[PDB]
């Protein structure tokens, strides 16, 4: 898992599976939430 | 310490420096100085004035003399003279001067009253058990003979930079960096802790060096792993903040002074593994053999035996076949080092100029 | 969720449907759900024109029912138009709503008390007022009707102060109605409102649709003064293996705590320093066998 | 709010925002620059 701090203005996330590794590429709106 | 081990208020507390002047309007305080400006016989700011009129004209009734073996010299023998107290406390760890004026401070503050059992405080766990070890460094013939032909002067460094003093300093760092001491040498002539500094690649302070780079070289000893060994001046024998170290190594020093290796001392007397079971603090005074070093350390040590401590030579260290480094092995090596220290000793006209 | 938040929700939905029309409840059920909205999503999902939303969110904005923010943000293609943002504001909703029944009965008791006097006198061919105290004045010599100063019009009576029972009918039917209000705020002061904002709304946001045109993230301006759990198993083997580990940092913390060879020695006497069972149990075990036989867009990332 | 209390009316908000509320110099260690690490906490 790959997370944004809460300096990034565009906060994102990143799943990285396991066996071509599958990408899955997350945007929520709020910084609680996330 | 006013502020924090005792109830003391900050607008009873008060500072008489050079970026600090402010004065407590409380009938009765504390103002924390230096000697310096008190005793000052040059010609003082009125703000500097008006703060020592009025240290003249408040009768006090207790003076704290911190390191009072300052006071018996020349104009600060007038601190106690100028500034009227009744009591007057004597606090230091080095109670020797080599004139015989550090026996006029009964004139000056009064009776001996404490000596400390240094044995007793440091077998309760007080303070480190520091191993006194003075390791002999033995002379080149070229060096030795260089040494017996030119003044004491020139002297001095060529017995501060004889090759075997090179190797056995690098030897005891090398070990000791291996067993996560943390080590600060000592050297007061400030060439020979440059070309320390060059050789061996340690940081280095004196005492024109800027003070951010001072700041950054004692974090950079005091958190930083791979920094273990901090070359030091003699800035670093005076009372200044250091970080806590168990491993000592005296190179160099100025003559034969008791004041300076107790001085030195109390850096490592305050260890943060004084509670661990079996610790023992390192203290090694690097000696260059058959020259005045010996001389020098064996006055200097007098303090410290006196004391208790016990100074164990080392001639032979394990370890000198089978370094890795070798400083100055090769004998043209030794020469160019030993020639070295030879050879060391209108507003429109002005923009037309 | 919050059950002051659904209360405060159906605080909301009733006044907006007893107080206000059919598309005041369409836009106000509409940020209830959703809960932070901009035009372009009012204007999908409720099919809505600027003008038909006009009156409404300026009558929503006086009685501030709908709080508006006026943020803009940075699209990828940088048209960033002045996009609104409304959302609602639960204290200063719950607020103006008290505010406003409360004015509403007090001027509805004001009306009574204006109506608890007499009737008063009329004179309709000028259309003026006339109270009683001020009708004493004007009276004729033959001591039979009122009669006006500019017209010289026999005055009537008027209607009013007759209607004090319709007036205390009125107030009876609107008080019925509104205990629903008055019960709610009763559990509504007796509990803890706490103070939301655009940022507070972003955390319980709905999608109105699938692709947005104004972006919900926050962006900060510079200049405006407006953990892991982890277990070790050990089958009742590797304890001597633990052990084995700690008496070797023990043994380590001891050599790195010795003393070195040269303080404990003395040096001055060396030179100086310079430069099978497996088929014995096979068998057992068919011997006990015979023998039982027998007896039975890509960012900067941390790991967190 | 400073008048629903003055009325007997308990408000149940907060008080909003309209009410008031609140050197580089020289370095001598040459032969070593770029190995020390910079400490700005303990
Ligand atoms: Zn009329």
């Amino acid at each position: 898992l790959q997370a944004t701090p809460a300096s990034s203005e565009k906060m994102m996330l990143r799943l990285i599976g396991k066996v071509k590794p599958q990408r899955h590429m997350f945007s929520f709106n709020n910084r609680t939430v996330m | 310490q006013f502020l924090q081990w005792c109830t003391l208020q900050p607008e009873n507390c008060a500072v008489f420096t050079s970026d600090n002047k402010e004065m407590f309007q409380t009938e009765s305080g504390l103002v924390v100085s230096t000697y310096s400006m008190v005793a000052n016989t040059r010609n003082r700011s009125h703000d500097s004035q008006k703060v020592m009129d009025f240290l003249t004209g408040r009768e006090w009734g207790f003076i704290i003399l911190d390191e009072v073996h300052v006071v018996p010299a020349a104009m600060f023998r007038r601190v106690v003279s100028t500034i009227a107290a009744h009591a007057k406390l004597g606090l230091t760890a080095t109670l020797v001067r080599e004139d015989d004026k550090i026996g006029d401070l009964n004139f000056l503050i009064g009776p001996k009253l404490y000596e400390a059992n240094w044995m007793e405080l440091s077998q309760k766990g007080h303070i480190a058990n520091v191993q006194c070890a003075e390791v002999w460094c033995p002379m080149t013939a070229e060096f030795y003979q260089e040494y017996l032909r030119e003044t004491a002067r020139k002297r001095m460094l060529l017995y501060i930079m004889n090759p075997t003093k090179f190797q056995a300093c690098q030897f005891l760092i090398q070990y000791h960096e291996r067993r996560g001491d943390k080590i600060i040498v000592f050297s007061d002539n400030v060439y020979a802790l440059q070309e320390y500094a060059l050789k061996m690649g340690k940081p280095f302070i004196y005492g024109s060096t800027p003070q951010q780079e001072r700041m950054n070289i004692l974090q950079n000893f005091q958190y930083n792993d791979q920094i273990n060994t901090i070359f030091l001046s003699k800035v670093g024998d005076t009372s200044i903040d250091l970080p806590e170290a168990t491993c000592l190594i005296q190179i160099s020093s100025h003559y034969g002074s008791r004041r300076q290796e107790a001085q030195r001392l109390g850096r490592i007397l305050r260890a943060k593994r004084r509670n661990d079971e079996g610790f023992n603090a390192f203290f090694y005074s690097l000696v260059s053999k058959d020259t005045q070093e010996m001389y020098y350390s064996t006055k200097r040590q007098a303090f410290l035996v006196d004391q208790g401590y016990a100074f164990k030579v080392i001639t032979h260290l394990h370890g000198m076949e089978n370094i890795p480094n070798l400083a100055y092995a090769s004998p043209r090596e030794r020469r160019e080092l030993l020639q070295e220290v030879l050879l060391k000793n209108h507003p429109l006209i002005r923009k037309m100029y | 969720d919050r059950p002051i938040d659904d209360i405060v929700k159906n605080l909301l939905k009733f006044v907006v449907r007893g107080f206000y029309g059919g598309s005041f409840v369409l836009v106000l059920d509409a940020i209830l759900f959703h809960s932070v909205l901009a035009e372009d999503d009012l204007k999908q999902l409720l099919s809505i024109n600027k003008t038909e939303l006009g009156p409404l969110i300026a009558r929503l904005r006086s009685d501030r029912l709908i709080s508006i923010h006026k943020q803009r943000e940075y699209p990828p293609n940088s048209k960033s138009v002045e996009r609104v943002y409304y959302y609602v504001k639960y204290p200063h909703a719950i607020d103006a709503i008290k505010w406003k029944v409360h004015q509403v009965v007090q001027r509805l008791k004001d009306d009574l008390d204006k109506n608890s006097e007499p009737n008063g006198y009329m004179c309709p061919i000028c259309l003026t007022k006339y109270t009683q105290l001020e009708a004493v004045q004007l009276l004729n010599f033959d001591r039979t009707e009122f009669l006006c100063s500019l017209c010289d019009e026999p005055l009537v009576e008027d209607d009013s102060g007759k209607k004090n029972k319709e007036k205390q009918d009125k107030l009876n039917r609107l008080m019925d109605q509104i205990q629903p209000i008055i019960d709610s705020l009763k559990k509504i002061d007796d509990s803890r409102i706490e103070e939301n904002t655009f940022e507070i709304a972003l955390a319980r946001l709905i999608p109105p649709q699938n692709q947005s045109h104004a972006a919900y993230t926050y962006n900060p301006k510079k200049g405006s003064t407006m953990a892991t759990l982890h277990i070790n198993i050990t089958t009742a083997s590797d304890e001597v293996a633990q052990r084995e580990l700690q008496e070797r940092q023990a043994e380590e913390k001891r050599k790195q705590n010795a003393v070195p060879e040269w303080h404990k020695q003395s040096t001055i006497g060396k030179t100086a320093l310079g430069r099978e069972e497996r088929e014995n149990e096979k068998t057992l075990n068919d011997y006990y066998a015979a023998l039982a036989k027998k007896q039975a867009l890509e960012d900067e990332f941390e790991d967190v | 709010p400073r008048k629903l209390q003055d009325l007997g009316l308990k408000p149940a908000s907060v008080d909003p925002a309209t009410i008031k509320r609140q050197r580089k110099g020289k370095i001598t260690n040459t032969h070593m620059t770029g190995i020390l690490k910079d400490y700005s906490h303990r």
